[PDB]
């Protein structure tokens, strides 16, 4: 019991478990309205126009528009959306028309550290993206 | 990026709403009367940019355009406290001070000369905003300086952004109160003449609604065109938090409105606000659950819209989307669909998909609500035609009978005839038959 | 002092010249640098280069 | 060493906005109005040089040099707490003390009859000079006597100094009010005309532009001429601050002008500064952002150069260098971008290289800052060719009547025709054709 109480006070204070969460609020959850409102046009344009995963999920495009979405964000300059990273799970050779899992290739990552990373797994990172 | 919308502030009406709805945004925001940011408000998460533009970076100035024919009330803003939030040089007041003489006419007359200055503010608030969707102009219909002035801004926000959507708050002339502006129905129907030609979406906005929420929810016995313009104000406060506070869920106009507007030409929305509370009964934060706020939202007090007492014809909800700010409950919600369902509280069309929407807003932190959890509801109901309906009958009877047209006939648009405002009333007509028709199965065929 | 404009434009043709090496030089420099912008989502080295490219000449040539 | 810049004061209006410059000058250098080296100007980054000579081994003078054709400015500086601050010998005053009688070519005339002292003070102040870049000549387009004896001044700079680079913030005169000075559009046009052919790059201050920034962003409701020529100086001031203030780049005029003149023909340059504010405004520190103070610089009523907001033509820089000092954040930065694009409220050059460069210097501790965060932009801006070319068109319009002439007529340069402010005239609808062209691709091709 006293090993569990310190291990819920250390996550707590010294991981900053619970800011791992808010952090997973503002970015994974889109808590900032403005990044994901720019997110969401930038994809539908994108996805509309027939760009494909080589265009669109290019490092300058997908830089550019999380550039944009986290200046017109409110939170989107804040440390939490900092741990925010658009990433490529697979590249398309053409946006396939009307399909609702064009986008489903981009993943949002979230790095857990030791020993945080034994709570917040692999498994539940993947999850969450 | 939000949707900014510039406020545009007609007349004594439309100016009064402009400086509530300024000092609204600045109370949530915990902006000062000056524009700048009070030290207690480091809540940087309202987005200030939709309605807002800064002029440093501590000043924050609407995004807000005053144009009126009358002196009187541009003189009224810069007494009120809103008088720093606005740009002085996007505040138009005419010269001569002689107003429109309650004519609409001459307030779109004035409008035009002043077309260029109040061009030049529009477009001095949309350099301050950073992703400007187009202008919202708020104004009433029934006076000579709000109605033409506010006609002549919409006109100039469609010249000049013709790609944008120009929404318009149009407040029409209150059916059961008796206006001070014997010439409102003209001055209407040349209002709703202006939104029907130069903007894309008026949401009729009855004066009558507002005097009958303030009388029996407020307690106010003859509401003000101020007190009126004020609760219009303090209503798209309320609608546009979720606008202003961005979050999870509604962090765009569009799509709230989605759901609200389902053809081009059906674009007459009415509103629901729960749980609905007078300002004097702030200090009861009532735990009202979402069943409660659902049965609040069917009494007719809380309601934006006075639709009259059609007979003939069953007017109906078509959808409704309820946007819910605050704490709630996903099984209160539930709970509240059960009840609904159980008392058939609403009826939808019957020929489409149609639900509640929810969105969920946060709330400002600078501003303490005394609610737990408020709601705005967007819908589409029949019943709005009977405002629009009442409009365009009240603007009929009056030019029928030539009433207050000597002070619309010192304007040439109105000098020897009314046809104008006939013409504006059968299309206000036509309009809301459309909405009407929305509720109908044959709305697939409308047009 | 202006043969001399002849010799001006000769002296111009070879400025231009050794413009173009040292812009194509410049682009690869500022190719490289929005590939790591690109990677890294690093907004501030999107604003290092609209400082370097303010006018966007170089971005340009780093495309091309 | 530092880039001497040699200040040439012509006429009564000339004279007041150069003073008011070395007086700006010397309080970011802290050097006292007697030429001393202030106590609190403990900060020796700043080049002193540039905007100063040495007369003697203790005595720091300021290279300027004062010219009326009339006696009363001339006195006025000597009677004025810079009197020290010139060097005597770069004073010269008429004998004859009648001015130019608001005549641009009794100015000229007077000049030459005063280019001997002139070019004696251009001399001394260069070899007082380590590394002598050039001369700045502060004066006014609309007067008679700051505008021809301005032209001579330049004149002479671009005869003595024909290898070096000369910069020039060259304040033309309001062509769309009615100047009580008839023959200010002749004034005006012999301005920008020396600013073409003798500077490299001409920041045009536009008496409307100052009053209308005093105004709409100093909240000066009737701008006084000394706040006009104050205004002037600010704009000299940010258009000089790369020669007078030395950093890893742009440490020399011609290395400032470079970047932004093209060609030889497009200098004719805008300026803007954010904040704008008023000497009596100092009481409120605004927290003016990067937007705010780039789209202060972008608007017209904030340029120190009055363009018209023209519709149809997108005007453009040629190039713009933005030294910022201050506290800036990086997403505040990138937030000024998205609203400028968005509102496209910088055209930028398409037909050459132009970036914003920016060197980190400390800031003088001699000078006030009213912002806690400050920048200055210097721009050549294709919108100075509006100022450029209605001056041309006044001068066109007034020579074609003989406005004002009688007063020319009386000094030897127009006493039997009037074609030196032809000359004028069209040698400043060139620089506004060339300006204009240098925000378009075909810049290359200006002027064939």
């Amino acid at each position: 019991s006293l090993v569990n109480k310190a291990a819920v006070d250390y996550f707590f204070v010294e991981l900053h478990l619970e800011a791992h969460y808010e952090a997973l609020r503002h970015f994974l959850l889109m808590e900032d309205g403005e990044f994901a409102q720019s997110l969401s046009d930038l994809l539908f344009e994108k996805l509309g126009a027939g760009q494909t995963p080589g265009e669109l999920l290019n490092p300058l495009v997908l830089n550019s528009v999380l550039s944009k979405a986290l200046q017109c964000s409110l939170h989107g300059d804040t440390p939490h959306a900092s741990n925010l990273s658009l990433a490529l799970k697979y590249l398309p050779e053409v946006f396939a028309p009307n399909a609702p899992d064009v986008l489903s290739c981009l993943e949002l990552r979230y790095k857990v550290d030791w020993p945080l990373n034994i709570v917040i797994t692999e498994g539940c990172l993947s999850k969450y993206s | 990026m939000p949707r900014e919308i510039i406020t545009l502030q007609l007349g004594q009406c439309g100016n009064q709403i402009g400086f509530e709805f300024w000092k609204q945004l600045c109370a949530e925001h915990g902006i000062s009367p000056e524009g700048i940011v009070e030290e207690f408000a480091t809540e940087g998460t309202d987005r200030k940019d939709v309605f807002f533009y800064q002029a440093d970076d501590e000043h924050y100035i609407p995004r807000a355009v005053l144009l009126d024919l009358e002196p009187r009330v541009i003189h009224s803003i810069l007494n009120s406290p809103y008088a720093k939030l606005y740009n002085p040089e996007n505040i138009y007041l005419s010269e001569h001070g002689g107003g429109a003489g309650n004519n609409w006419a001459s307030g779109f007359s004035q409008g035009e000369k002043i077309h260029e200055d109040i061009f030049d503010i529009i477009d001095r608030e949309a350099d301050g905003s950073d992703s400007l969707e187009g202008f919202v102009l708020c104004h009433s219909i029934a006076g000579g300086t709000g109605s033409g002035l506010g006609s002549y801004l919409l006109e100039r926000l469609n010249d000049r952004y013709p790609k944008k959507l120009v929404q318009t708050y149009s407040v029409f002339p209150n059916q059961d109160e008796m206006s001070d502006v014997v010439v409102q129905p003209y001055n209407s129907l040349l209002t709703l003449k202006r939104l029907t030609q130069n903007a894309d979406c008026v949401v009729v906005l009855d004066n009558t609604a507002l005097n009958r929420i303030a009388t029996d929810r407020l307690h106010i016995q003859n509401p003000s065109f101020s007190q009126i313009n004020q609760l219009v104000s303090t209503i798209m406060s309320a609608s546009t938090t979720t606008l202003r506070y961005p979050g999870y869920m509604n962090n765009d106009l569009i799509g709230l409105i989605a759901s609200l507007i389902p053809t081009p030409r059906l674009h007459f929305l009415m509103t629901g606000y729960t749980p609905l509370t007078t300002d004097q009964s702030v200090a009861s934060v009532r735990k009202t659950t979402v069943l409660d706020v659902m049965r609040r939202l069917l009494q007719p007090k809380n309601v934006m819209v006075s639709t009259g007492r059609d007979r003939q014809t069953n007017h109906c909800y078509i959808a409704i989307l309820n946007i819910i700010q605050g704490e709630v409950d996903p099984t209160q919600v539930h709970k509240s669909l059960q009840r609904i369902r159980e008392r058939k509280l609403a009826n939808f069309i019957p020929w489409g998909p149609a639900s509640i929407q929810v969105a969920l807003s946060r709330k400002s932190p600078y501003l303490p609500s005394a609610h737990r959890v408020s709601g705005l509801m967007m819908a589409n109901h029949t019943s709005i035609s009977s405002l629009f309906e009442r409009t365009c009958r009240q603007y009929d009877k009056l030019r029928k009978r030539e009433a207050f047209l000597e002070q619309f006939r010192k304007e040439d648009m109105f000098k020897d005839n009314f046809d104008e405002m006939d013409t504006s009333r059968e299309i206000v007509q036509q309009l809301i038959d459309e909405y009407h028709a929305a509720t109908r199965p044959d709305y697939i065929s409308w047009g | 002092l202006d043969d001399t404009v002849q010799l001006v434009s000769g002296f111009e043709a070879t400025i231009n010249k050794f413009d173009k090496n040292f812009s194509a030089h410049l682009l690869d420099l500022l190719a490289r640098l929005s590939i790591y912008s690109t990677s890294d989502c690093e907004h501030g080295m999107a604003s290092v280069i609209s400082r370097l490219d303010f006018n966007g000449f170089y971005t340009e040539r780093l495309e091309r």
